[PDB]
């Protein structure tokens, strides 16, 4: 437990704000994804050293299991679901 | 439609701040 550092943004369109994560907090060794409860848990991906988009292992937590935990900490996230995508991005990267 | 990331006003996802006040 110590000071941990959370720098996320993602792009305001009222149109795949259904998908919209609430908030997003990473950490030295796994990162979290907050989502909505009534609202479903979409696939975050992430850009490989290659240039092409990577489905990391994802997890599940939460006292409603509307949570994913990625094994895997990045600079850039991209949230795809159904027909609808969020951009995200992170400006800090503590690892 | 296609959604695609315009990051048209580029909002945060941190407003909250995990830090439990005591």
């Amino acid at each position: 437990a110590g000071a941990k550092n959370y720098q996320y943004v993602m792009s305001e369109q009222p149109e795949m704000r259904s998908i919209q994560p609430v908030h997003v907090w990473d950490n030295y060794r796994f990162t979290r994804f907050e989502f909505p409860a009534n609202a479903e848990l979409p696939q975050v991906y992430m850009i490989s050293a290659s240039g092409k988009e990577t489905l990391p292992n994802s997890h599940v937590v939460g006292e409603n299991r509307n949570i994913i935990e990625v094994e895997t900490v990045a600079k850039e996230w991209r949230i795809r679901l159904g027909d609808k995508v969020v951009g995200v991005r992170n400006n800090n990267f503590a690892p | 439609p296609p959604p695609e990331p315009d990051w048209s006003n580029t909002v945060p996802v941190n407003k909250t701040i995990p830090v439990d006040t005591q």
